[PDB]
């Protein structure tokens, strides 16, 4: 019905310069004000960076300069260029429609977009490390063979404990990234003590960005 | 049956968007005025058009309080009172609804319930004389607080207390004026700053300034709905090469029906034509 | 400026129950404020707007509140999809637009009680330089445990970082993972390494250690 995409896309490294869109599908591009607005993984919905049909530009005082928006009715569409980007721009993007009531001054940004992401880093290859949990000096009945994969990056990775043998266990931890810029995460299982014995329970990673599905069990 | 084309669109045009409205003086002019006489201007009785204003060097601050900063030119507003001053780089965060301090607690206070837009800019190029341009003031040691939209330009000898002054001055006797050193020595924060704050005043009474027409495009040779200059209506666009004597707005044929409007704000002669 | 300091950062919850969600402005912002609704893993929504007035499509008993500096968005009755952050937008703020901090509405079960196993690095892991002892802190409802690196008797923490998934869906635990990254010298000249599981779930604080 009405809908904004974000097809923009980011894989910046310090100093680019990337473009991102948003086009609507739904209504007046003329009759509402399309914005900008940013989440952190692990922040708030941030600045605004709107843009006007009375050729209103606004920006944030933090990125002004450094920002610069362009409305073009042509193809119902805006765009949201950059200069050179520090390590705090990598985020989720995103492309609202800011709204008020009739002749009311209640802006309710109500039509949100769907999500654009930009990184500022490096990766690498999959670095997957077993922990055996040989000693049973456990509660009894719980293993929790993991395979910590490190050093990685982009975040499209999986880590099938076996198709089917995953057996409700796979416990994807959020990638812990060691400041260096190479993302690490974790994945246990929930099976009992003699499970650890039973078949081969195999961490068949499946990195794909870096084009690498690996595997091997514990 | 007999079926017909509907219009595609409902693209309109109004005679010239807006008038003249002196958005300017107040916002483009040499000197301005002083924060302890804070001037005014009562814009009204004109179609308000928002647009010079962003149009315009790049500004320090926009801040609209209360209104939505991209809804100005569409909200009839009752009365605009427009207060340009010049005050200090460190001043300018303080001219805001509900701070206080020492440049806008006595000399210029705006109300919690301010429905305006504070607008400041760089002077230091305009109003920054060397050795320092000491013709402005700002008004200090005020009896009690000010109240919204105030006058202060009394400049009568006041005194901390137990001390008789009256004409003189002393120690601990000073006047209610003291100057303002424009100097490009004087780092970021002291520098002269142009402050003008639009208060718009919402009401139901009839409003004087209303933001401007919502002339659109003008699409041709395709069936849509018109108001071109005032008339309703509906139809396809050419381009004809009649000669309407310098008056005629619209045209008619010989059965009494709108049949060419003449281009409201582009000055042309279209015809329009039957949307079968 | 005009900040809004929305409700504590974890508000626990039942499906049925008053929750309040307070919005407390610097200023008297009147009748300015918006009301959104974020889930994980999806673009947030728009709930009360102009302080009272719901938008569209937001009817789960999402009453608003408030005509000053507080606000509360009373939620009365609440659903699966009553859960997820809150945010706060004084509209009387416009050129920057700012919004809340975040309040998260979780699900409420009983208290439990973590089952952990420190786990030692890869054997190939040292030779490879790195080294990687990972605390597992599962099924505990009170997410406020801490983990303790104790090397050799010694709080030697700073490089242990940590996360946790999100709220499981049939078990409503979390599960905490910190990872002990030091070098070679590090791993094989020390012997003692007490996870300290400082939670609220469990009566005795456990340290589970590994010698080498």
């Amino acid at each position: 019905e009405v809908r904004l995409v974000e097809s923009g896309g980011g894989l910046v490294q310090p100093g680019g310069s990337l473009r991102l869109s948003c086009a609507a599908s739904g209504f007046t591009f003329r009759n509402y004000d399309i914005h900008w607005v940013r989440q952190t993984t692990g922040k708030g919905l941030e600045w605004v960076s709107a843009v006007g049909t009375s050729g209103d530009t606004y920006y944030l005082d933090s990125v002004k300069g450094r920002f610069t928006i362009s409305r073009e009715d042509a193809k119902k569409s805006v765009y949201l260029q950059m200069n050179s980007l520090r390590a705090g721009d990598t985020a989720m993007y995103y492309c609202v429609r800011g709204d008020a009531s009739p002749d009311n001054i209640y802006y309710y940004m109500d039509v949100w977009g769907t999500g654009t992401r930009v990184i500022v880093s490096s990766t690498k290859g999959p670095s997957v490390f077993p922990l055996a949990p040989s000693s049973k000096s456990t509660s009894g009945g719980t293993a929790a063979l993991g395979c910590l994969v490190k050093d990685y990056f982009p975040e499209p990775v999986t880590v099938s404990w076996n198709s089917g043998a995953l057996t409700s266990g796979v416990h994807t931890f959020p990638a812990v990234l060691q400041s260096s810029g190479l993302y690490s995460l974790s994945s246990v299982v929930t099976v009992p003590s003699s499970s650890l014995g039973t078949q081969t329970y195999i961490c068949n990673v499946n990195h794909k960005p870096s084009n690498t599905k690996v595997d091997k069990k514990v | 049956s007999n079926f017909r084309v509907q219009p595609t669109e409902s693209i309109v045009r109004f005679p010239n968007i807006t008038n003249l409205c002196p958005f300017h003086e107040v916002f483009n002019a040499t000197t301005f005025a002083s924060v302890y006489a804070w001037n005014r201007k009562r814009i009204s009785n004109c179609v308000a058009d928002y647009s010079v204003i962003y149009n315009f060097a790049p500004f320090f601050a926009f801040k609209c309080y209360g209104v939505s900063p991209t809804k100005l030119n569409d909200l009839c507003f009752t009365n605009v009172y427009a207060d340009s001053f010049v005050i200090r780089g460190n001043e300018v965060s303080q001219i805001a609804p509900g701070q206080t301090g020492n440049i806008a607690d006595y000399n210029y206070k705006l109300p919690d319930d301010f429905t305006g837009c504070v607008i400041a800019w760089n002077s230091n190029k305009l109003d920054s004389k060397p050795s320092g341009n000491y013709n402005y003031l700002y008004r200090l040691f005020r009896k009690s607080k000010l109240k919204p939209f105030e006058r202060d330009i009394s400049t009568e000898i006041y005194q901390a207390g137990n001390k008789p002054c009256n004409g003189v001055a002393g120690s601990n006797c000073y006047s209610p004026l003291q100057s303002y050193g424009f100097r490009p020595t004087y780092g970021v924060g002291h520098q002269p700053y142009r402050v003008v704050v639009l208060s718009f005043e919402l009401l139901h009474a009839p409003a004087t300034v209303c933001g401007p027409k919502k002339s659109t495009n003008l699409v041709k040779n395709k069936c849509v709905n018109f108001n071109f200059n005032g008339l309703t209506g509906t139809g396809v666009l050419t381009e004809s090469n009649k000669k309407f004597l310098p008056f005629q707005q619209f045209g008619r044929d010989i059965a009494d029906t709108t049949d060419a409007v003449r281009d409201p704000q582009t000055l042309e002669i279209l015809d329009i034509t039957p949307c079968s | 400026d005009i900040q809004v300091t929305q409700s504590p950062s974890p508000l626990s919850a039942s499906v049925g129950d008053r929750v309040t969600i307070t919005c407390r402005a610097s200023q008297t912002i009147g009748k300015y404020l918006n009301w959104y609704h974020q889930i994980p893993g999806k673009a947030p929504k728009l709930l009360i707007s102009a302080a009272s007035t719901l938008h569209s499509g937001v009817p789960s008993r999402f009453s608003g509140r408030g005509s000053g500096t507080d606000f509360t968005l009373t939620i009365s009755s609440l659903q699966p999809e009553d859960f997820g952050t809150y945010y706060c937008q004084q509209s009387y703020s416009s050129p920057p637009w700012t919004f809340g901090q975040g309040t998260k509405v979780e699900i409420k079960r009983t208290v439990a009680a973590p089952s952990v196993f420190i786990f030692p690095p890869s054997d190939e892991q040292l030779k490879s330089g790195t080294a990687s002892v990972v605390c597992l802190l599962n099924n505990f409802y009170p997410r406020e445990a801490k983990v303790q690196w104790k090397v050799d008797n010694a709080l030697q923490s700073g490089n242990s970082q940590e996360s946790v998934t999100e709220q499981d869906s049939k078990d409503s635990t979390y599960s905490l993972s910190s990872t002990l990254t030091l070098s070679k010298a590090d791993y094989e000249k020390h012997k003692v390494y007490a996870c300290e599981v400082t939670h609220q779930g469990l009566s005795s604080p456990v340290t589970k250690s590994f010698n080498r």
